[PDB]
């Protein structure tokens, strides 16, 4: 029932207080959302002066109904579920090594129209920090949003980590903890256990002076029916990988990567891995004007990033390996989408 | 793009523990001595085989009833924990 207010084009209205470390703010935010596509076009503008944070920190705070569930996952969409009485979302936001943000929001229809009202409050931000410093690229990566059921609120809960670029090519990660609970007492779909792919892309209107935020990301849902010989030739491979590149405890080696489409001395670039039973961390990355160049704690003094102009290529330099530093080796790059290399398994002994 | 030769012969030999064993037998597998990525393959053709994944949710495995159960020495699993399974297998399992 509450599916058939998302087809085709719907009228979205924001609202967010905000009280970030003593320093308010409001912003206001029109646009559309075509939930048949799970696309997003939003423009929002800060209505109380400027933004004391960057606007890539409040985009996860600033309506997952417009999410696109393909239909055999249609049973399994709570947020068209709940309208249009509308859901309480709710999310404790916690940026590593500085402050948190915490919000409370209620997403429902106002006529024809799905409102978004926010109250967010922000604590321990470090004065001269990558958020209130405005350290923070002006983009969005692609992130995978975990769902799962939560019987007893009838709702859902959602667990996930934001990767913000530092332009100093570092990563700023900011863990989600997410809990949604219906308005009315009508029935709602509990779903099993599945995820939102999201993609976002930032830009800002030309004839706009005020602080803005032209946003447009697309998010569609997956992740419920797969194979048991699929589950088990994952676990299978992982026993049993071979490698693609293999090292003595000490050695060394070079990793290349060639760009295609975009000059890579004008974006950041950064080189993740993910190690067997582990998930993606960043490993090293560089400014998009070259003058500084970060690495994970891990890495640093012995790993070197650099990059070839002419050739368009990035390398990375790796000396005295480890056995820990066996893992699968992407290169990483946002030109408003966020972009990956090819793989590159690197076997130590 | 550089390969090394000679390539070695980086492959494990195993022999499984009696229990294991039966199990691998039951499905076919004739051997009493396997390669790891042939026990993975048996063992994942004997959970299909026996019907014991859940239907609705595949990574569920259920061997309560089934000597699986007795393999493992639970009562059901989920092949997502990696870690956890790549241990109860080798403990029915010596490296030759």
């Amino acid at each position: 029932k509450g599916e058939e207010l998302f087809t085709g084009v719907v009228p979205i209205l924001v609202e967010l207080d905000g009280d970030v470390n003593g320093h308010k703010f409001s912003v206001r935010g029109e646009g559309e959302g075509d939930a048949t596509n799970g696309k997003l076009t939003l423009k929002f503008i800060c209505t109380t002066g400027k933004l004391p944070v960057p606007w890539p920190t409040l985009v996860t705070t600033l309506v997952q109904c417009f999410s696109r569930y393909p239909d055999h996952m249609k049973r399994h969409d709570f947020f068209k579920s709940a309208m249009p009485e509308g859901y309480v979302q709710e999310r404790t936001i916690s940026f590593k090594d500085d402050g948190t943000y915490k919000t409370r929001a209620e997403v429902k229809f106002e006529g024809d129209t799905l409102v978004n009202r926010i109250e967010l409050k922000g604590i321990d931000f470090k004065e001269d920090g990558n958020i209130l410093g405005h350290k923070l690229e002006y983009n969005f990566n692609s992130h995978n949003v975990y769902i799962t059921a939560d019987k007893q609120k009838n709702g859902i809960k959602a667990n996930f980590k934001i990767r913000h670029n530092v332009e100093d090519g570092s990563v700023q990660l900011a863990d989600h903890y997410q809990q949604n609970t219906p308005i009315g007492d009508g029935p709602v779909l509990l779903p099993d256990n599945h995820y939102l792919s999201t993609q976002s892309v930032l830009s800002k209107d030309p004839n706009e002076k005020r602080d803005h935020m032209v946003l447009l990301e697309f998010v569609t849902a997956a992740g419920i029916t797969t194979s048991f010989a699929e589950y088990w030739a994952l676990l299978s491979v992982q026993l049993v990988e071979s490698g693609g590149a293999l090292v003595q405890p000490g050695g060394s080696l070079r990793l290349s990567c060639a760009a295609s489409g975009f000059p890579v001395n004008r974006y950041s670039m950064r080189w993740y891995r993910q190690a067997p039973g582990k998930e993606r961390e960043w490993v090293a990355g560089m400014s998009s004007a070259g003058d500084r160049s970060s690495y994970e704690d891990s890495v640093k003094g012995r790993f070197t990033i650099s990059r070839d102009d002419a050739r368009n290529t990035v390398y990375l330099q790796m000396n005295s390996l480890k056995p820990e530093d066996t893992a699968v080796y992407y290169c990483n790059v946002n030109v408003g989408f966020e972009y990956w290399g090819q793989g590159t398994q690197v076997t130590v002994s | 793009t550089t390969s090394q030769i000679p390539a070695s012969e980086q492959e494990t030999l195993v022999r499984p523990k009696p229990l294991l064993l039966k199990l691998l037998k039951s499905v076919g597998a004739q051997k009493d001595t396997y390669t790891m990525k042939e026990v993975l393959f048996y063992l994942g053709q004997y959970i299909m085989t026996k019907r014991l994944y859940d239907e609705k949710q595949q990574h569920i495995v259920y061997c309560s009833n089934d000597l699986l159960g007795d393999l493992f020495g639970v009562p059901s699993f989920s092949v997502k924990e990696h870690r956890k399974i790549y241990t109860m297998i080798y403990r029915n399992l010596v490296v030759v």
